[PDB]
Formats: C-alpha cells, sequence, structure tokens
RNA sequence: GACGGAAGGUUGGUGGAGUGAUUUGUCUGAUAACGCCCUUUGUACACACCGCCCGUCGCUAGUACCGAUUGAAUGGCUUAGUGAGGCCUCAGGAUCUGCUUAGAGAUCUCAGAGCGGAGAAUUUGGACAAACUUGGUCAUUUAGAGGAACUAAAAGUCGUAACAAGGUUUCCGUAGGUGAACCUGCGGAAGGAUCAU
RNA sequence: AGGACUUUUACUUUGAAAAAAUUAGAGUGUUCAAAGCAGGCGUAUUGCUCGAAUAUAUUAGCAUGGAAUAAUAGAAUAGGAC
RNA sequence: AUUCAUAAUAACUUUUCGAAUCGCAUGGCCUUGUGCUGGCGAUGGUUCAUUCAAAUUUCUGCCCUAUCAACUUUCGAUGGUAGGAUAGUGGCCUACCAUGGUUUCAACGGGUAACGGGGAAUAAGGGUUCGAUUCCGGAGAGGGAGCCUGAGAAACGGCUACCACAUCCAAGGAAGGCAGCAGGCGCGCAAAUUACCCAAUCCUAAUUCAGGGAGGUAGUGACAAUAAAUAACGAUACAGGGCCCAUUCGGGUCUUGUAAUUGGAAUGAGUACAAUGUAAAUACCUUAACGAGGAACAAUUGGAGGGCAAGUCUGGUGCCAGCAGCCGCGGUAAUUCCAGCUCCAAUAGCGUAUAUUAAAGUUGUUGCAGUUAAAAAGCUCGUAGUUGAACUUUGGGCCCGGUUGGCC
RNA sequence: UAUCUGGUUGAUCCUGCCAGUAGUCAUAUGCUUGUCUCAAAGAUUAAGCCAUGCAUGUCUAAGUAUAAGCAAUUUAUACAGUGAAACUGCGAAUGGCUCAUUAAAUCAGUUAUCGUUUAUUUGAUAGUUCCUUUACUACAUGGUAUAACUGUGGUAAUUCUAGA
C-alpha cells in the first residue's frame, strides 16, 4: 500500500446549535451575499479562526524575533494579496481584528455584483455556476474564490458563451430555428 | 526477517532525494556499493528526477545500458547503483561533465565541472593500517583502497585521487588556516575553515567552525570533511558557497529581488 | 435469503452424559412447540426439521459440539440470471467456464442445464428475469460485471469466439438440414476445416468405419449420437460444447467418446460437457459443477469442483455452500435391409414376466421390435401378438403444438386410477408443470417420461421398451425403474426391456438375451439364460468390467487394463453381491 | 406557614438587615425605622395529622449468591511411566569403482587374492523433543434440584417504631430477648424539650 | 606534547545527536478548495530559470557555558595543606 | 587503552587458493613455423577493507492489581574455576567450589476485550482516551518440536514426524494447508469483484528484449473528506421609498414583499458524432447533434410545552393507545399522543444506538472537598517515604566595548 | 474556538449527581440520494475452516545445445543463423498478509563489539604447487560420470518413477 493522501475538514460547527443571537445574524449575511448553506460561512470562520490564533501564536513571543518577523510579513502579505485587510493596518495586530463581512466581499459570488452588471447576486452566483464569466483566459465556475486584487480589473464574461461573443445558445437556437424560421415551410 | 532487504519502499528512503509521495509506492533501493544506503543517490534518481533526461525506468536503463554515462569513467550499467559524496559523472552527451557536491539544504544538485577537474575527485581517509606482508593503506570514504601512501597520510586527512590511477597525487593536513567542507546532518553543505578541534576521550571529537560571515558552528568530526587551502579549493563549489543564509535574506534575495 | 436448519447426530453425541443443555436453551422449545425433543436415555438426540427458524443458539451452547448448522435450498429473488415470465422456470448462476479442462455440469433432470448451455453459447440470451428491450448487452454485463463473464460475454458479442454447441435431441438434426448428400462422405467435409489428417484420426478412433457409404436417417440413434458428436467436433471454432452426449450408447463406445472429446480440451480452448452418468464421468471432466434446485421452478450453480469430490459429494448430499438432499414363444427369423444381415434364434417368452436385452449399438435389438410392431418382413414365418402391442420410440424430438395436456387426452387418466403415474412422481420432485406446458420447450428426462406414460396408457399388456435411461440420472432412472417392474410383475404382463445402463438393467433382471456379431455386418441374438452368464457374455466381447462401491452400491467402470480388471478377466465376474 | 397529647400571655411607598427565601416596619410595656388570637421555640408535614413514614404477612416479575450434583467440558502446570522423529556419533556393509605381485593364447573380462576409494538399508549410545497414558493441581466459562436474600411494587393484612416532651426524649456501642416494627439492661453522646442560681 | 591532581551531583543557557509521513508553516495556476510539489519565463525556431524551506521533536544519553538556589565535604586520634 | 595491525622463528594439515572457463576483433613481430607475443571484455578466484546487513549489547521509560509480601535455589538459582559448544562474549552447557541474587523507592504471582513505537481523537493551559490499520521494528503462518540446502531459514506458496481437523480410494496407499490476491462457509451489529494489466513505481534473474494479483488500472463503495446543481431575469395587479435632468403637472432604470397572471434568456443533470484520456478501456476534461417552464429534471431528515429555534392552529383519541434521553403529557375543550395545515433546524444530507473526548475545578500538579451535606481514621509511638533555620565575597572603581532610539 | 442549561422546594441558597450540548480517520444501523474531486473497506466474535484458479522464476556479444526442432548455414564434415527441453549457475530468506502470544520481553532514543559472521557490489589483491622445481605423467591443455534424449514398462492416483 502507498501513502495517503491526506486530508483535513474545512468547516467547523458552533457549540450551542438553537441560540437566538447567532442564527437571527448569521442568517442576514447569507441573504445578502446569497449563501446557499451555513457550512459556507462556518468554512469562512474557520479560516479566520486559524488565522486569528497563528496571529495570537505570533504576538505571544516577543517583538524583533526571527519566527515573529517571517511570519508575520507573509501572513499580512497573504491577507493583502487577497484584499481583505487593505493598506493602512499592515500591522499584524489589526489582522486579529478583521471579520466575516470582508471575507465574503473578497468572494467572486459578489465582486461580479460589486463591479455590475449582474444586477442582483444571486444572478451573479447564477452566472458563476453556469459556466460563464472568466478571471482572464481561464473561466471559473465556482461562487467562492477570494479575488487576488491584481485579478479585479480581468474580470469580464468568457469568449465561449454569450455576452463575450460566440455562439446564442439553446433557448435562442428554439426561437430563431424551431420557431420564427420553421413558420415559412 | 531471516536475510538481507532488497525491496525499499517510499518514506524509508531519505529526504533529499526529492521523492515525490506518490507515483509510486517504492523507491529505488541504492545497490551495494561504495557509499552508505542513507547519504547516497542512486543514478536512475540522478537522471529522472534531477536532470530531467529520462521519464521512466526504461529509458533510463536504455541510456545507461548503451554505455555513453560512466560513474568514475567506468561502464557502470546497473540501474540503482549508489553516486555518492564527490563523484564524476562522466557522459558522452555533448561532453558533459558532473560533480556531486552537496547544496545549501542537503541535496545533491546537478553541478557542472571543467573538462580538467574530471580527472581527479577526492577522498576522506577512514583508516590507514598495514595490510599482508606490512604493506601500509588507505581507505577513503567510497572504498578506494590505495596501496603505498606517504607516511605524512594519517587518519582524517584528505587525499585527491587521479581516478584514470589510483594513487595520491595531492595530501591535505587537517587543521585551521585551510578550507574544509562540512556534510552530515544539520550542518550539511557548509564550508568554514575550522577555527579549533577538540579531543574527547570515548569517542566523537566535535570541531569548531566559522564560515565566510562569521557566524559560527559546531559539527562532529565524522561528518566533517575538509577541501583545500584558505582562498584555494581543490574542486569548484557550487552556487551558495556553503554558507546558508537565514529565511530573512533567503526572502530578500529568492522571492523579492529575482523577480522581474 | 436462506432456510438455516440444525442436525445433530456424531460421533459420542451424548444426551446421557450432557444433561441436555440443547432442550435446556433453545427459544422454540420455549414458547409451545417441541422441535428438540430429547431425554436421558440411550437413543441420540432427535430434532426437527420444519421447525427450526435458525438462530443456532443450541449450537453454540451445546457442551459437546454435535449438533452443526446446515442451510436448506430456497428461491429469494437473488442472482436471476433468466426467467421466462412467471409461474415458470428460473435460473440463477451461470458460471466459469474455466478453460484448458473440460467441466462436467452435473443435476437432476429437468433443473436448467441445457438452458445455461444455450446461455453460454448465446444463442438463448439471457434477460434477468425481465422483459428486456432490443439486444441489452450492456446491462447483462453490468450485471455480471466484477466476474470472469465480462470478459466472455464481451467478446462474444464481437463474434471473436465462434459459437458451436451438440444439441439436447438427436432426431432433430438430421430432419431440419435436409442435406444434398448423405453419408460421413461429403456432409463432413463441408463441416471440417481443421485438416485432413485430425479427421481421419477421429472416425478412426471412434472405430465406426460402417457409415462411411451410408445415409444418416437410416442409422440408429445410437451410430447417430456418435455421428452427432462428430459433426460437432470437426466444426472449426473456438468454443466447444457437447449437451448430453453419453446417453444411449455402448460401455465401450462411451469411453473413447469421452476421449474423444478430451483432445480438444488443452491449447487455450473451453469446454462444457453435460451428463448424467455412472462413474464415466471421471474421464470425461476435470472441474465437475454441480446444479441443485427444484425441478421446473428454479435452479442455482454451485461453484465447480474436482471430479472425484463432487461425484462423491452428488451421492451423500451435503456441501460447502448449501446441502442438496438426494440419498409365450418366438421362432429363429432372418431379416434384412440393404447393408445388414439381422439373425434370431428361438426362445421361451413367458408369461407375467421380464426378458432383458443387451448388446453393442448395431447388435439388431432395436428394428427387432419394429418388425414385431409392424413395418416390414417377413419372407418366411413368424408369431403375430397375442396381446395388444404396446411401443416405446428411442428417437424422441416430437411435434404437437398447443399443450402436453391436449396430447394426454389421447391416452386415458382412469384405469388403474390409483397412482400409477403418481407413484412414478408427484411428491419430491413433481409433476405438475410436466403435466401443464408445452412439449416443445420440455427438457430430457421430462420429455423421456412422456414416453413412460405412452405405455402403461393405452390398453396394452405386451411391451416393447429400449433406452428409457435416455436422458435420465441415479435419482430418476432407479425409481422409475422400481415402478416399471412393480408394474409388469403385480397386474399380469410381459415387456422387453432393452438397456445400456447397468444398475437400471441388473436390478430389474432374470432372463437376460444377448446380442452379438459386429456393425453392418452380423446379428445374432442368443437365447435367454441366467443373468450371471448372460451378462458375461455381454461383456467379455466388449472387453470392459465394474467394480461395485462398497458403502452404497454403485457400478464403477475400470480403467481398461488395471490389477482388479485382470482378476476379473481370469475370473469372469462383472458383478458382485446379488 | 401548618401542626404539637410544647411554653407564656391586613397591605404595599421609601429606608435599612440579608447572596436570596424574606424580614424589619406591621414593636419589650421605647424605637432601624419614617411617614379563638398572638409570641417564642420543635418539625423528616407543605394537597399541611385525616399529615408523613417504619417493619411482620400474602402476591406478579426479575436478580445475583449458595448449590443437590462424590455436574460436565475445556484449558495452563505437573508426580510417575512411555516416548515417535530427524540430527550427532560407536558400528554395518547390499552395491558401484581404481590399483597390484597375478591369470590367457604377443587402454583383453578369462582364476582369485590383497591394497583402496565412493558408499543404501539396518544399527549401539547421546543431546534435542512433538506427543501419549496415569494421578492430580489450579483456573475458566458452562449446566441448574432447591435454598437464603434483595429489588420492582397502581394506592392489600396486622401493627405505630421514628418526624412535635410522636405521646416510654432520640441515637451510638455492645449483651440478651422478641413473630413485627423493636424492647430491655450497661457506658457514652446529644445533630435533646435545658448554652442559666 | 604533556604528566599531576582540582568534594561530587541535581538545576539551567547553547550545541550537536536527533528516519520520513503526520503536526504548525514559506511560494505556487489542483479553474477556488481538500490536495500536490509543482511551476514561471523566452523572438513560446533548436532556450532561460527560482524552489521542494523553516520550526516542532517532552523524558534517556552526550558536549557546553553558569554559578543562584538544594544537597554533598576536606582538619581536632591533626598517619593535615605549603 | 590491548596479547592490535604486522612481522620473524619451531610446527602440523586429515589439505583452502594459485582460472584444464568463455566470447568480440583480429592483428604486431621475428633467419618464416599452424612459430613468439598481442587488445576489448564476461564470468570465476583466497585474503584484506568497503557496502548490504545480521547477531548480541550499554543506559533510560512502559497498562491495572495488593482480597498477589516474599520469591529464585529440584533436573541453573547469583558468582568463581576450568573445559565443551557457538561465527562468535556469556550459566549457553558440563564437573568442582562458594552461598548468593531480587525486593513494599514496590519484587514474585494474577489480569489485560496489551504486538511496541512513529501517531490519532480532543484541544485555553495542563491533560484524558485510542493506536489491528498505508512508515520503522517484532512475532507467526492450524498446534507444537526437529532438520536439509544456502552467505542468509529453524524458512512453511521447503521437508520431517506426532496431535487436531480433512480429501481421493481399486483399501493397496496417495496428497493437505489462503493470517498472499479474488472468493465460499462459519461467526456475525458489522466489510467490496473467483475483473483487466505489467504501461507506471520498483524488485528478481546468467538480466536494456523475461517474470512479478509486489503493485497499478477499473468496478462494488453515504467509512471518512473537498467543491457544490436542487433555479435566475423581467412584464402585468397590489401597500409603498420615492430616484434621473431638479423647467415643481415628462417616462421608466433599483426596487421592499405579495400574487400558477405572463415574455423571453441562460444553463446544467442526462443522451451522444468526434477527439482526448489510457497497456486497453470506463470516467474526467472537451464539444458537433440533442436535452426546463411544472405530478416537469418535485429533497429530504428530525422537531414545533420547557430545556432548544419554531403552534395555546385544525379534527380524532379520552390515563386507554401512545409520546417521553430528563422534567412530565393522556380521566372526553391534549400549545407534548394520532393525523392534516403552517412554521423551525440542518440541507444531498440528517436521525438512532454503543465507546469515547470536552464541558467534568464530578479526580482537581496547575485545580476539589473533608464542623453540620460523602468524607479527619480512638489516641500516641515509630521504620521507609516526603520535607527541614540561618551562615562560608558583596560593593567600589578603571578602562575596553556591542545593542536600542533622535538632533549629527 | 478559557461559555453552559433543565431535573429534587410551598419558594430559597448549597453539596451532588441525572439528563441535555458539540466532536470523533470509532463503528453499526434507519431513511433519503443528482454532479466533481478524493478515498479506507473480514481488525474487533474467528491466528475458525476453506471448493477452485492464480501469487517466483530466470538469458545476454559472453557457461553446456548433432532436439531425429524451425529456417536455413552460402565463413564452416569441429557447432559457430534461431532455439523448446534439460544440466549448471543464480533467485525463491525480498515482498505481501495478519496480530494470536508477548509487560522489562518486544519496543523507542542511545552507545558498543579491542566478544563476531557478512553472499553480492565497490577497490585492492597469490609470477616460489611436476616440493627430487635429475626425466615426471600431456600442459598445444588431460579423466569420471550423467540429465534431456531413443526405446521397453510399472501403478487407481500427485509436477510417482524403474530399468536398458
Ligand atoms: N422456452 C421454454 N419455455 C418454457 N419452459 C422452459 C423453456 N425452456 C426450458 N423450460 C423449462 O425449464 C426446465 C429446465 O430446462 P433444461 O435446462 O432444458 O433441463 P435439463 O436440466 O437440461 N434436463 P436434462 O438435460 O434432461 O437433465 C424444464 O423443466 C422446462 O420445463
Ligand atoms: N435400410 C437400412 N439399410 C441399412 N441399415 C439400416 C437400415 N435401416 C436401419 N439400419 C441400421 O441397422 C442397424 C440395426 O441395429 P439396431 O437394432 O438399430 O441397433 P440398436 O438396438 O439401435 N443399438 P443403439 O444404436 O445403441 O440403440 C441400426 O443401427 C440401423 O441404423
Ligand atoms: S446434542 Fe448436545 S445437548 Fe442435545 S443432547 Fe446430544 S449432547 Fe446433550
Ligand atoms: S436451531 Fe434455532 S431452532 Fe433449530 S433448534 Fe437450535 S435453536 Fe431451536
Ligand atoms: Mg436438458
Amino acid at each position: 500500500p502507498r501513502a495517503p493522501r491526506t486530508y483535513s475538514k474545512t468547516y467547523s460547527t458552533p457549540k450551542r446549535p438553537y441560540e437566538s443571537s447567532r442564527l437571527d445574524a448569521e442568517l442576514k449575511l447569507a441573504g445578502e451575499f446569497g449563501l446557499k448553506n451555513k457550512k459556507e460561512i462556518y468554512r469562512i470562520s474557520f479560516q479566520l479562526s486559524k488565522i486569528r490564533r497563528a496571529a495570537r501564536d505570533l504576538l505571544t513571543r516577543d517583538e524583533k524575533d526571527p519566527k515573529r518577523l517571517f511570519e508575520g510579513n507573509a501572513l499580512i502579505r497573504r491577507l493583502v494579496r487577497v484584499g481583505v485587510l487593505s493598506e493602512d493596518k499592515k500591522k499584524l495586530d489589526y489582522v486579529l481584528a478583521l471579520k466575516v463581512e470582508d471575507f465574503l466581499e473578497r468572494r467572486l459570488q459578489t465582486q461580479v455584483y460589486k463591479l455590475g452588471l449582474a444586477k442582483s447576486v444571486h444572478h451573479a452566483r447564477v452566472l458563476i455556476t453556469q459556466r460563464h464569466i472568466a478571471v482572464g483566459k481561464q473561466i471559473v465556475n465556482i461562487p467562492s474564490f477570494m479575488v487576488r486584487l491584481d485579478s479585479e480589473k480581468h474580470i469580464d464574461f468568457a469568449p465561449t458563451s454569450p455576452f463575450g461573443g460566440a455562439r446564442p445558445g439553446r433557448v435562442a437556437r428554439r426561437n430563431a430555428a424551431r420557431k420564427a424560421e420553421a413558420s415559412g415551410e | 526477517a531471516r536475510g538481507p532487504k532488497k525491496h525499499l519502499k517510499r518514506l524509508a528512503a531519505p529526504h533529499h532525494w526529492l521523492l515525490d509521495k506518490l507515483s509510486g509506492c517504492y523507491a529505488p533501493r541504492p545497490s551495494a556499493g561504495p557509499h552508505k544506503l542513507r547519504e547516497s543517490l542512486p543514478l536512475i534518481v540522478f537522471l529522472r528526477n534531477r536532470l530531467k533526461y529520462a521519464l521512466n525506468g526504461r529509458e533510463v536503463k536504455a541510456i545507461l545500458m548503451q554505455r555513453h554515462v560512466k560513474v568514475d569513467g567506468k561502464v557502470r550499467t546497473d540501474t540503482t547503483y549508489p553516486a555518492g559524496f564527490m563523484d564524476v559523472i562522466t557522459l558522452d552527451a555533448t561532453n558533459e561533465n558532473f560533480r556531486l557536491v552537496y547544496d545549501v539544504k542537503g541535496r545533491f544538485a546537478v553541478h557542472r565541472i571543467t573538462d580538467e577537474e574530471a580527472s581527479y575527485k577526492l577522498g576522506k581517509v577512514k583508516k590507514v593500517q598495514l595490510g599482508k606482508k606490512g604493506v601500509p593503506y588507505v581507505v577513503t570514504h567510497d572504498g578506494r583502497t590505495i596501496r603505498y601512501p606517504d607516511p605524512n597520510i594519517k587518519v582524517n586527512d584528505t587525499v585527491k585521487i587521479d581516478l584514470a590511477s589510483g594513487k595520491i597525487t595531492d595530501f591535505i593536513k587537517f587543521d585551521a588556516g585551510k578550507l574544509v567542507y562540512v556534510t552530515g546532518g544539520r550542518n550539511l553543505g557548509r564550508i568554514g575553515t575550522i577555527v579549533h578541534k577538540e579531543r574527547h576521550d570515548g569517542g566523537f571529537d566535535l570541531v569548531h567552525i566559522k564560515d565566510s560571515l562569521d557566524n559560527t558552528f559546531v559539527t562532529r568530526l565524522n561528518n566533517v570533511f575538509v577541501i583545500g587551502e584558505q582562498g584555494k579549493p581543490y574542486i569548484s563549489l557550487p552556487k551558495g558557497k556553503g554558507i546558508k543564509l537565514s529565511i530573512a535574506e533567503e526572502r530578500d534575495r529568492r522571492r523579492a529581488q529575482q523577480g522581474l | 435469503k436462506n432456510s438455516r436448519i440444525a442436525i445433530v447426530s456424531a460421533d459420542k453425541c451424548k444426551p446421557k452424559k450432557c444433561r441436555q443443555e440443547c432442550k435446556r436453551s433453545c427459544p422454540v422449545v420455549k414458547t409451545g412447540k417441541l422441535c428438540i425433543e430429547v431425554t436421558p436415555t440411550s437413543k441420540i438426540a432427535f430434532i426437527s426439521e420444519i421447525l427450526c427458524i435458525g438462530c443456532g443458539i443450541c449450537v453454540k451452547k451445546c457442551p459437546f459440539d454435535a449438533i452443526q448448522i446446515i442451510n436448506l435450498p430456497t428461491n429469494l429473488e437473488a442472482h436471476v440470471t433468466h426467467r421466462y415470465s412467471a409461474n415458470s422456470f428460473k435460473l440463477h448462476r451461470l458460471p466459469t467456464p474455466r478453460p484448458g479442462q473440460v467441466l462436467g455440469l452435473v443435476g437432476t433432470n429437468g433443473i436448467g442445464k441445457s438452458t445455461a448451455l444455450k446461455i453460454l453459447a448465446g444463442k438463448q440470451k439471457p434477460n434477468l428475469g425481465r422483459f428486456d428491450d432490443p439486444p441489452e448487452w450492456q446491462e447483462i454485463i453490468k450485471y455480471f460485471r466484477g466476474s470472469e463473464l465480462q470478459n466472455y460475454f464481451t467478446k462474444m458479442l464481437e463474434d471473436d469466439i465462434k459459437a458451436i454447441i451438440k444439441p439436447q435431441y438427436v432426431d432433430n438434426i438430421p430432419r431440419a438440414i435436409k442435406g444434398p448428400v448423405q453419408k460421413v462422405g461429403e456432409l463432413l467435409k463441408l463441416r471440417m476445416e481443421k485438416s485432413p489428417e485430425d479427421v481421419k484420426r477421429y472416425i478412426k478412433i471412434l472405430q465406426l468405419e460402417n457409415v462411411l457409404k451410408r445415409d444418416i436417417e437410416k442409422l440408429s440413434g445410437g451410430e447417430l449420437q456418435r455421428f452427432a458428436i462428430g459433426m460437432s467436433c470437426v466444426q472449426e471454432a473456438d468454443v466447444y460444447m457437447f449437451d448430453e452426449p453419453s446417453s444411449y450408447l455402448d460401455v465401450k463406445q462411451r469411453l473413447n467418446a469421452a476421449q474423444i472429446i478430451r483432445s480438444l480440451l488443452a491449447p487455450t480452448k473451453y469446454v462444457i460437457c453435460v451428463e448424467h452418468d455412472l462413474s464415466v464421468l471421471d474421464y470425461l471432466s476435470d472441474f465437475v459443477c454441480i446444479i441443485y434446485g427444484v425441478p421446473s421452478v428454479y435452479g442455482v450453480v454451485t461453484l465447480p469442483a474436482s471430479v472425484r469430490e463432487g461425484i462423491n459429494i452428488f451421492l451423500d448430499g451435503h456441501i460447502p455452500a448449501e446441502n442438496l438432499r438426494f440419498r409365450f414363444s418366438y421362432p429363429s427369423l432372418k431379416k434384412t435391409q440393404g447393408d445388414f444381415v439381422l439373425n434370431v434364434e428361438e426362445g421361451e417368452f413367458s408369461d407375467s414376466e421380464i426378458l432383458v436385452m443387451m448388446g453393442e449399438n448395431g447388435t439388431g435389438k432395436t428394428t427387432l421390435i419394429k418388425l414385431l410392431a409392424g413395418a416390414l418382413k417377413p419372407d418366411e414365418g413368424q408369431d403375430i401378438p397375442k396381446l395388444n402391442v404396446s411401443m416405446k420410440p428411442q428417437k424422441i424430438a416430437p411435434k404437437f403444438p398447443g399443450t402436453v395436456r391436449q396430447l394426454f387426452f389421447k391416452k386415458i387418466r382412469g384405469q388403474f386410477l390409483n397412482p400409477q403415474f403418481q407413484t412414478d412422481v408427484v411428491k419430491p420432485l413433481r409433476i405438475d408443470d410436466i403435466i401443464d406446458q408445452e412439449v416443445q420447450h420440455l427438457s430430457g428426462g421430462e420429455l423421456q417420461r412422456v414416453a413412460i406414460v405412452l405405455a402403461l396408457g393405452i390398453p396394452a399388456d405386451i411391451y416393447l421398451i429400449d433406452e428409457p435411461s435416455a436422458y435420465l440420472d441415479s435419482e430418476q432412472r432407479i425409481i422409475c425403474s422400481k415402478v416399471i417392474r412393480r408394474f409388469i410383475l403385480h397386474n399380469k404382463k410381459t415387456a422387453f426391456i432393452v438397456e445400456h445402463d447397468f444398475i437400471m438393467a441388473t436390478y430389474l433382471a432374470d432372463k437376460v438375451i444377448v446380442f452379438e456379431g459386429i456393425p453392418s455386418k452380423n446379428a445374432h441374438a442368443r437365447a435367454p439364460e441366467s443373468l450371471l452368464t448372460g451378462c458375461n457374455r455381454f461383456l467379455k466381447n466388449l472387453n470392459v468390467t465394474f467394480r461395485r462401491d462398497p458403502n452404497s452400491f454403485r457400478p464403477r467402470i475400470n480403467k481398461l487394463d488395471s490389477q482388479m480388471d485382470k482378476e476379473q478377466k481370469s475370473s469372469g465376474n462383472y458383478f458382485f453381491l446379488d
């Protein structure tokens, strides 16, 4: 037998499942950004959790330490390239603060809506999950993504499928051919 | 378990062959050879993974079986032959020559060498005793015994070997003021000339070493192996020069300065 | 899924010593109904069959390990390779046409074997007990993937394994294909491709040298079974199948048939026999593969065994998987046709008694019967039957479209109305399906049993019977024979019985007439003498001998020459323990 | 609060006392207060003495333990006796095969005898040691005659032993007796109804 | 090169000696991600090219400073140090 | 550090080695003969080192149990002498001699549903539980014991016998082992196909050209994970914010929701030409030709008294049937039962068991409690164990001199 | 992501459990089931038993090939193209599988063999053996067999084997 392909779960469930404060507040996010499940929210809060604990572990050691410097600069720069944390607070103490809202803002589901063109966030999600849109030459079909700052200006419709160009589609084929042209025998 | 182990899995083999976890269960066990199992590097590993010439084992065998390539300027047709530290891999592919020397991270880089350097190699003398009929002899790290040596050559010293002939062209004594490479373990693939030696009765002579930046350290003498005189190394060193940069200098040079 | 049942007797299965825990801790015993019946006593623990739910709780906590646990045969919509529709026969496992060795395939009659063979050939394709769409090979492959036949069937799809089968029945092959020319001669030449030498070897080692100038229709079923096998053999093909080759043939001529089948096997070829055998399956096959179930309802095929071992398990019954139980006067007439001299001797054809015939195929036993009934002859003298003549045909491949019940109205069910046909078969193996259903689709032993009824059916006493063992096995043969004997002895009749089987002759016999002479030349019928001397006469000429299996009373043919064989040759006796 | 077969003769506002329950006010006959009834104590009751609850007795179901069985089966250990099998040796030499004085007529067996070598069975004695047979020995699940308990009781039968000085203050330790709670001695304690002449 | 002896410990900084895989973790285009150790780059026409780090790894054994805390002693028959 | 490497004498050998081996190209020479020399290898060859290892071995650590306090010493116990035996040291085993070795800082026995590690689960920190399982090491191939052969075995896809099971049979004998792959039976609460293939990654061989269920490739696969379709956009009729140029009385982008009223648009799931993929296919990734408007191509699984989020809605049942992890519901108006309406949770995934971690500061070293709630032993002595006053050189300077931050 | 909440009272505060709660590379089991990637999967009772098939064989320029094989040697009446079979030499002690026993034993880290075996690679390595090297037998290199093979069989049978 060969070595195992390693794995570990990304979502992390809450402790108290029925709570009035959490259920009401978390569902608003889901309604605004258009998240299908609570699992996605929990995933985002798990990544965020990992970042937080890492930052705490960096901060327990002294300043001007080899471990604290390097890791801090790379963590911070990772959080900058994705665009969650802006340029003003690049201090390592600020990454402890942060919030889930910023993370969901940085998802490609809503970055199409924040650009515009897709009207509603739900519509944008539909566009993404139905093979439309692209980061550059590379096509993307997944709502969750994290756009990497430089990628922002290159987001547009893909060459394949309409809006960008190419053929019309199925419904339009049926309207143009099976209905409109087929009237004349 | 009832005799020698012929098979060898991935994972059990050393980390410094850069063997990917997947794309196979097993690894090439190095054949019984000059060098040890864990330190050395198979020829297959040197071909398909490092140099990228061959893809499969098939291709490697087809390259080796037509002579062409040769360790120590000798046929060497077996697939998993242990090419270890400081060995000349002579190829007929556009007159290319290769020396196995350690890197910053304790690996075997594709370090090319001149046609003049291909003539000779080095070797750490491990013991010197009388053989039969009172004839003295030395033994290098790769088992290359040399009959009728110079009495100056004592244990722990280096010998320059001529390959074409089993002879001693030169010898270098073991002390400070010499360029001193270091193999084995934590400080593997570094150079710092020796500051001073330490005796310690009952084995293990920890030597003190001081690199060009004066970041001193200590290593065990068994893993220490010298090279040449101060500012005059008898072999051409690779990129890095046996210094070892910290992670800060790495993030300055290897992911900031080098970019377009 | 199965019916688990308990079993009891053992070596010192001691009820007196144990304080009977079986009784003490069984759930059925402790809820009214006595399943396990025992006491401190001299006998064994008695345990029921019908009651036992299964469980196995007594097994665990019986102090000695006397009581084992068995599983009985029952359908459970499991596997199902094919049905026909409903209230009909179904089949579950068709299997490993394992190559490089001949594969025996054994069972009591009307169990599926033939159907399975057809399925393997790719003529009558399976349907998984469903009413499939146009060529649904895909689905069936998916059903029997994860197993060998995936490869086999896919190969068949692109005819890279060419099909061939020896048919079940013999009378259909000459009638269906009306050839331009008969004989072995040209029709064999058109069939064969293989080579010139192998065919010579076959026809020569088949010890015929008879029917080289003669039409097939004239040939008796025995010399005809032989031809059928020859036509199957020489045909150039990848697959090879022999659906019941060794029926109504001589004991000597069976062995060499088997060894010609053997010829094909070795170099990456697959062979599949079916047979109801004595102990001649020792040479036919290497891999015996028993099938169990209920006749004409369901059939399940067990994974293959070694021949020796498999035959030995067929007898007792239980196996590593399941448990199928199992255990006045006439003158000297001189008769001719064209290429034959069929002479007969005078004899005493006594009242209220049987008469046993034996002989080599082509010894003239059969045409005699025709002439007695009515066909041709004589040029000088004969004795007409006193009693109303009753006849049995060998070449049975009949055609009465509609159903068997309709055809049964031509006889009558209301004579010696007390069992007769029910005493033949009714409780264990059943006759309901055989009494309904078409005769076109009926199998060997059941079709043969159709003709066994057409005998004690029309009002008649004097009886002509040749080859009832055709398409029957040790289960169906012996009881049937016993019933026949009970019929013709009790109510006063006379019957001329003719058998190739040893057990079906010797368990009945008393007066034994013996045929003698070479085929397509001569024929002499010797007078009825004792059972011993007559049988010796029958077998001295054929040059083969038997060995009674000491535990079970069962015949086992010898290996041409051997240590015991030579003693029998020198002594003379070919039948021990009368 | 309620009760006593114990002793004596209404309610919020604000404020204190308390972690509260709440109490104080709404009190000895002045002042943490300002504008049958009662008090104190005892309480295992709180649908509130008709209250709770303790046991002898009958009754369904289980539960372990004890165990008639000089149960039975399976295991490890072992007294005594027996011990195959190879392996090592003392022997043995069926047979095959070299040499030679020597046999036969000019790398020829024809007589044998010596000198050897290879060498199968069989074979004395050893160490190794699987087993087997007898006495046991301990352990283990495993049976289950009937015992002596314990529970789980939908609110039975006789009693009041405790919770009020439960109407013989209450228990502890032991001894004796009693059908049953228990009772009665001896010494102690009070988680007594006395912090006091 | 050395010979001669410096009461011994525990404690603790540093260092090696410290199999990979896993664990935390640096870069990366698995389309994101679990992953994986790939990949970037040219007139993508005979080529160029960084990287597969780093730490974690108690106890036990070694070498190594340090003398605080906690023990342990040479000298009161002075066959006691110079 | 040596009686070491090594040498030199006196010896013995029952005899180790010193190529009677094989292939490619065929020359270079000489007073010229099938003459003298001759390269490139392959495989053998004794010793020495090297490698692969192997075997023993130092110290240090392991799960519960004193209703397991004395064990080991007989035919080995601890030590010594001398031998034998091993590749070897050594009670490993002999003969003699000595009387030791272990231990309550817990030996010896018993249990373990105990192979040991690397690790896994949980996590504030400390911990507790698991580790048959993909790597290292060990052990065993039904139970034991013995042995041939090889460098290497006490080998089991080698052998030998005895025990237990169990096969063919002419009764004369003969052959057995899956805890390798795939399966069949048993036991089960519980687990997959008698499939293809050496193209990979290795390994073995006299070896680039063979063989390898080592392994790899499909299938079966809700054990676990990752991503993530289950529908978006308008128009019309409603209660509205009211916005764009602010020419306040011009028409519709954004709309907050409710409306089987309606018009197009975009797709997948799925069918499949082709190609890719591959040892060869199946998938994936691609993509011609097709494939959404409702019983369409419909998503459930648990709940709705409190804990815990959501119902005092509608009918049946009437302490019955039942629900209920806990408290408790049901005696005829049930916000707990049975259904239906509507709602809530999680959402291609939820519920139910048993084990376990956290919360459990309900094991507590960090970090519990012991007047009355469970708990301080009747009291004292006393060995082990644990702990145990202070006191035995600080200060002062002189320079040399690196690290912090700002005028320079 | 250092968290609690209902259950004993008429109401209170406590000790103290009970139940809830989330996780599980810990399993089963119920219902439901479209896609992609990725995947453990007869361990737990039972190291209980197993039909049957398969899992270790092995060739180059280079050990032995009058196969009475194939296709021909066109350099071959020494073989000297290819090459089944067998002999020889290696391999079969690696692997893969399971965990039953086993508690200072295995085991980890850590030394040591100046108490040793080590096939094979790897590098070195015996000109002195006709011990009468004065004839001594050939060293232009010599003897003993024996499988495959041809043919005669034995047994019911196994990758049983007997003679010649
Ligand atoms: N086409 C058909 N229609 C109806 N019934 C059929 C058909 N084919 C077979 N059967 C039944 O299936 C049973 C078994 O068929 P088959 O395999 O031919 O029997 P069998 O076992 O070969 N008999 P035999 O060869 O004599 O032992 C028979 O009893 C028939 O009644
Ligand atoms: N007209 C004819 N000419 C030549 N031969 C014929 C003719 N008719 C029949 N025969 C054959 O003559 C033979 C007589 O033998 P017959 O009595 O049939 O033997 P049988 O009992 O059938 N034995 P079996 O073959 O084992 O059944 C048969 O085999 C017929 O085939
Ligand atoms: S079977 Fe077991 S229990 Fe039933 S009787 Fe025989 S022994 Fe006693
Ligand atoms: S088997 Fe099941 S049923 Fe038949 S006896 Fe034993 S227990 Fe009673
Ligand atoms: Mg049939």
